[PDB]
């Protein structure tokens, strides 16, 4: 080598050095896919609101318990999404967000369950299920003006399982009610997968300000899990 | 208007397609294999270059 | 009791079982590793080596059981196979409980687990206890020999034999010293790091079948570590709290070893 | 609006301490080698000098090797000289220069002011010191090293620079025939591994100054006498 | 409605009518004659390890050295591949690049993605650090390719199944070309400059006249999407890769598919396709790890290259025609000839 040789190499050296401060920083924090049809309130799952880089795809950061959490919506285009998916598929969990107080569009939210799913690339990636919008739910179920078995039939058919814990002491109907919505989109996850990746679902309200945590909890077991399989203990 | 501006698309495909129906599959099929056996002696990947000149010695 | 042909017996089918598994789990293990590095894969490359270490100087003590005590190659090869052979059980119960702090930690502190995951760190540890047992031995060896050659005894009109007509009072603090720090306090971190990731398998549920597959193979794991290498360190101990107790116990825990060397990659190997 | 001004020259006595600052300003400083070049008050160029970037490399001269000290202040983008042991010697102008090194880089690009200080190895041969010239025709310049400069890898280090009357220098051609960037193209480079001309097809009245070679294979850096052009 | 269905109907058949019609003779019976070119064995002599994630984009400078590479850890990198030198490490703005560019003056370097923002960086500054030149305007889509006509027009293509052409002085669009029905994910330029050929979600590829901006032919023939495409060096063919495992050549003049390049053992998609300097080898990467080299005339694997550790994203052959280099989804970049 010559001199300028000799001080190329130093540079490439420096450059490689910023490279693993910088790849080290980064893999320090947590990202998230958020998916989810509009009108469910996909935005507000997280009370605090950001406009990062709000050019092309959305970004939000939100910390808990001194960890951040990177949330990226790809909001900018209501087409076909089978294709910039496949950038998303190293993300820690997707997010996805389902309305459950309307029962029109909810065969269509199953759908696009099922399309996430089973997906090529994401077949290693855990879906946090966020059932948005449970009191209109009841509200509506109270009310028997519309019905659920004007598009599930099985609801008639379905009863409330032996270990159903209905905490907050509300109508056993709209126990009913959740539970079978909760079964149609676990059935749907259940039946692929085979335990490499795993469903959370979870029920929540506009007004719920608590849903960070789950988001934190749930993908801390996805964490544990993913240790758990490098030592081969799964 | 997406009908009528796809007919007239379709016209242009007829029209760039005329000198098409003109050229010959068989014809072009022999220009290809014209230019790959007169540049087929300048592309190291086809014919390996000796080590001398390759860049890329260990 | 000691039946020089079963000792012999048990001995060569210990070996022939052994090493053709373990070359196999070896092989599964680099075979892992090839594709990427985690800390687990360098705890069982680092266990594979010790293995076939302690499962090529079998053979050697293999033959001395069927000379009942005599070694008929020369005394000049004593230390060789004294450390060829002593040191890979010691070995082995320092891997594992490195093994099991490793799942315990990544059971129970997953973020912080993988905010700082690196195979370096494993070789780092690997290799402190790899120097820290070397150096122990060496140190408790040194005041073994009397400068006969040294590693070597020989009694009265009697062949020579490795250590086992060794001084008994002289070989009871020191093998009762050695055996504890190198055993009871790997026993005891893997001990806690088995309750440790137990709990946090059962707080962190996922499906019942597979929380009690990983809790078998994590016990797997602590059991092959309790139930071969530990009759050794308790005859050991045993021997030096009673100094006039009769030496085949000494004889059983060896054989015990012998059983580790098998049973230690069925449990815990890759493949 | 690349800038570097440097500051602390000064009449001083023989054997005494000093200290040379250079500010730079209008350029990422921390990514750029920098050089200190001594010019004595009637001689030529002389490399005194090298912080690398980052501090990784430092390269001295012998004649000032061990009582000079070069170092480098990235956040307030400064560079300091501590002279110690002044010499009768050691006055000089003592430029201070910019440098960068990647595959297409062109080092010695910037050059700064120069503080006049005042007290109380491969070769360059230039065959010419002065060359009278009229405006409008072609002129050239040789110079000769004692080493060829050409590498294995095919690059051979010589560089050329002209100093106007009044003026720090500037670089021309930093390689064999490489121009330099804001150099009329008027201006070429040529020759074999060991002699080296610059061409010059048309001359005008700011082409007048001193020419100097420079080499670059190895350290330490050596500079040629000088060839002075002036109109006629 | 109707009406007008019948009109393009008609207009359907009679197109393909001509298409059988200028077909006499396959190309492989044409090819028939001539010996196979052989097994290709080609050996890594650089790997590159400086990416910290996965990588989507690479490509070679004019002066054969010099390449330029994009992945999500949000950095473009430029390597001197004959000394595995990083010259330039770039931040940007958007970690989610799916593009890069490299400009044939060696001045410029453009990437883009799910921003929706083609930026161009400027290397040769008088600071010293390489800085953003302009962020180009908004697409309506993510950006999945773009290229340098010279040091002053960009040519682009989104997922708003439209491609553009743009002056990076004024920053506007100078041109914007007609719509496909899916998305735009490949684009490749004439040796010439003067057309370009895109390819599309919908399974077809359209070649498109860069000075009038209107679509001069169609190609079809495709199953899935359409991932990769490059012209033959020649500029009078191309190729292209799809998710249905297999890879086209159609020809422009005879405007209808030459060959097809398939294997009953290969089902993953295609990710990446380049010619060689003599347009004799066609290398494709694939979704299986490892990129394949057929035989462009005889279309039988001559070669595998099968070096990667996970999918192979980019591929690109240098201008002189020295070397390969495969970027995967391992973070690595291999240098073959
Ligand atoms: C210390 C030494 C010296 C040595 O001299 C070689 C000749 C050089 S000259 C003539 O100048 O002396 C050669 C070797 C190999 C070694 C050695 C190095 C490392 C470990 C061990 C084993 O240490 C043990 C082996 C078994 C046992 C030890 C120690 O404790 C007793 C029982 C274990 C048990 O029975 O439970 C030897």
């Amino acid at each position: 080598l010559s001199a300028e040789d000799k001080a190329a190499v130093e540079r490439s050296k420096m450059i490689d050095r910023n490279l693993r401060e910088d790849g080290e920083k980064a893999r320090r924090t947590l990202r998230l896919l958020l998916l989810g049809a509009d009108n469910s309130g996909k935005s507000t799952i997280v009370k605090q609101m950001r406009i990062l880089h709000t050019s092309g795809i959305f970004e939000t950061k939100f910390q808990v318990d001194k960890v951040n959490f990177h949330m990226f919506d790809v909001g900018g285009q209501r087409d076909e999404r089978r294709k910039w998916i496949q950038c998303f598929n190293d993300v820690t969990a997707i997010i996805f967000v389902v309305d459950s107080s309307d029962y029109n569009r909810l065969q269509e939210a199953l759908n696009d369950f099922k399309s996430i799913w089973n997906n090529r690339w994401l077949r290693t990636i855990s879906v946090i299920l966020f059932l948005n919008k449970q009191d209109l739910l009841a509200e509506k179920v109270l009310a028997g003006k519309s019905k659920i078995e004007d598009y599930f039939p099985e609801f008639a058919r379905y009863t409330t399982p032996e270990d159903a814990t209905p905490e907050p002491g509300e109508d056993p109907r709209v126990t009913r009610a959740k539970y079978f919505i909760r079964k149609e989109f676990v059935d749907i996850s259940t039946a692929s997968g085979d335990g490499r990746h795993i469903c959370y679902p979870h029920f929540t309200c506009a007004v719920d300000t608590e849903n960070a945590r789950r988001i934190f909890n749930d993908c801390k077991d996805i964490i544990l899990q993913m240790n758990l399989r490098e030592y081969n203990l799964v | 208007t997406a009908s009528i501006a796809q007919a007239r698309k379709l016209v242009e495909q007829l029209k760039m397609e005329a000198n098409i129906d003109r050229i010959k599959v068989s014809k072009a099929a022999a220009d290809l294999m014209a230019y790959c056996e007169a540049h087929a002696k300048e592309d190291p990947l086809l014919t390996p270059v000796p080590a001398s000149e390759n860049p890329f010695r260990e | 009791d000691l039946p020089p042909q079963l000792s012999f017996g048990l001995y060569v089918a210990a070996f022939a079982l052994g090493f053709p598994l373990n070359v196999l789990a070896i092989r599964g293990a680099t075979a892992h590793a090839r594709l990427r590095l985690t800390p687990s894969l360098v705890y069982a490359l680092n266990l594979g080596c010790s293995d076939l270490l302690l499962t090529v100087s079998l053979p050697l003590k293999a033959v001395e059981a069927l000379a009942s005590g005599a070694w008929p190659l020369p005394a000049s090869l004593c230390p060789v196979f004294a450390v060829a052979h002593f040191f890979p059980l010691y070995a082995g119960g320092g891997f594992l409980a490195a093994l099991s702090a490793g799942r315990y930690l990544g059971a129970a502190f997953p973020l912080g687990y993988q905010a700082f995951r690196r195979p370096c760190y494993s070789w780092g540890v690997c290799a402190a206890i790899w120097a820290l047992v070397l150096c122990h031995l060496g140190l408790v060896f040194g005041l073994e020999a009397p400068g006969t050659s040294l590693g070597i005894n020989t009694p009265v009109n009697g062949s020579p034999v490795c250590l086992e007509a060794w001084d008994p009072a002289s070989a009871g603090p020191a093998r009762f010293s050695l055996s504890l720090l190198l055993f009871f306090l790997p026993l005891a971190i893997t001990a806690f790091c088995y309750v440790g990731c137990l709990r946090a398998l059962a707080r962190s549920g996922l499906t019942h079948r597979r929380k009690l597959r990983a809790a078998w193979v994590a016990g797997g794991a602590l059991l092959t570590l309790l139930l071969c290498v530990g009759p050794y360190n308790a005859s050991n101990v045993a021997s030096f709290l009673y100094p006039n107790l009769g030496g085949s116990w000494r004889k059983l825990g060896l054989i015990t070893g012998a059983w580790s060397v098998v049973l230690n990659p069925l449990v815990t190997g890759y493949l | 609006d690349v800038q570097l001004v440097e500051s602390g020259g000064g009449l001083v006595q023989p054997g005494g301490s000093r200290k040379l600052s250079c500010s730079a300003s209008g350029f990422a400083f921390s990514s750029f080698g920098m050089h200190w070049v001594r010019q004595a008050p009637e001689k030529g160029l002389e490399w005194v000098a090298y912080i690398s970037s980052g501090s990784g490399t430092i390269y001295y001269a012998d004649t000032v090797k061990g009582r000079f000290t070069i170092s480098r202040d990235d956040p307030k983008n400064t560079l300091f000289l501590q002279m110690t042991s002044l010499r009768s010697e050691d006055t000089a102008m003592y430029y201070c220069v910019r440098s960068i090194y990647y595959y297409g880089s062109s080092p010695f690009d910037f050059w700064g002011q120069g503080t006049t200080l005042t007290v109380s190895d491969i070769v360059m041969t230039q065959a010419t010191s002065s060359v009278p010239v009229t405006p409008g025709e072609s002129v050239s310049i040789s110079c000769r090293s004692s080493k060829s400069l050409l590498h294995s890898n095919g690059n051979t280090y010589l560089y050329w620079f002209l100093q106007r009357p009044g003026q720090s220098p500037q670089l021309l051609i930093y390689r064999m025939s490489n121009l330099a960037s804001g150099v009329p193209d008027r201006f070429s480079g040529s020759g074999s591994g060991t002699a080296f001309t610059l061409t010059i097809s048309r001359l005008e009245a700011e082409d007048v100054g001193v020419y100097y070679c420079m080499q670059h294979l190895e350290y330490p850096l050596t500079f040629g006498a000088g060839t002075k052009l002036e109109l006629k | 409605l109707d009406q007008l269905r019948q009109e393009a109907e008609q207009l359907k058949n009679q197109i393909r009518d001509a298409r059988k019609a200028c077909a006499d003779a396959t190309l492989s019976q044409i090819t028939n004659n001539i010996d196979p070119v052989g097994r290709i064995q080609m050996r890594t002599r650089r790997t590159l390890r400086g990416h910290l994630a996965k990588i989507y984009a690479m490509h070679w400078g004019t002066d054969s050295r010099l390449l330029v590479s994009a992945s999500q850890d949000g950095k473009l990198i430029i390597w001197d591949s004959y000394t595995t030198n990083k010259v330039h490490a770039i931040p940007l703005r958007s970690s989610w690049v799916m593009t890069c560019a490299y400009a044939p003056s060696g001045n410029y370097v453009a990437c883009g993605g799910l921003d929706n923002i083609c930026s161009i960086y400027n290397l040769k500054t008088r600071e010293g650090n390489v800085r953003v030149s302009r962020e180009l305007a908004g697409h309506t889509g993510y950006l999945s390719c773009c290229r340098f006509l010279d040091d002053n027009q960009i040519v682009t293509s989104s997922g708003d199944t439209t491609c553009a052409l743009w002056d990076i002085e004024t920053g506007q669009q100078t041109t914007t070309f007609t719509g496909h029905t899916g998305d735009v994910m490949s684009l490749s330029l004439a040796p010439d400059t003067r057309l370009f050929v895109s390819g599309a979600c919908d399974a077809s590829a359209k070649l498109w006249d860069v000075r009038e901006g209107m679509c001069r032919q169609t190609f079809t023939g495709h199953e899935s999407d359409i991932n990769a495409i490059c012209f033959f060096p020649n500029g009078n063919a191309f190729a292209t890769g799809s998710d249905d495992a297999t890879c086209r050549l159609f020809d422009l003049r005879a405007d209808q598919e030459l060959m097809t390049y398939s294997h009953d053992n290969i089902i993953c998609g295609i990710t990446s396709v380049s010619f060689s300097k003599s347009g004799r080898l066609l290398l494709a990467g694939y979704d299986d790890f490892n990129c394949n080299v057929w035989d462009a005339l005889k279309a039988d694997r001559a070669g595998v290259l099968a070096g990667h550790d996970n999918r192979v994203s980019c591929l690109g052959v240098t201008d002189d025609g020295m070397a390969v280099a495969t970027g995967s989804w391992d973070s690595f970049l291999k240098i073959w000839n």
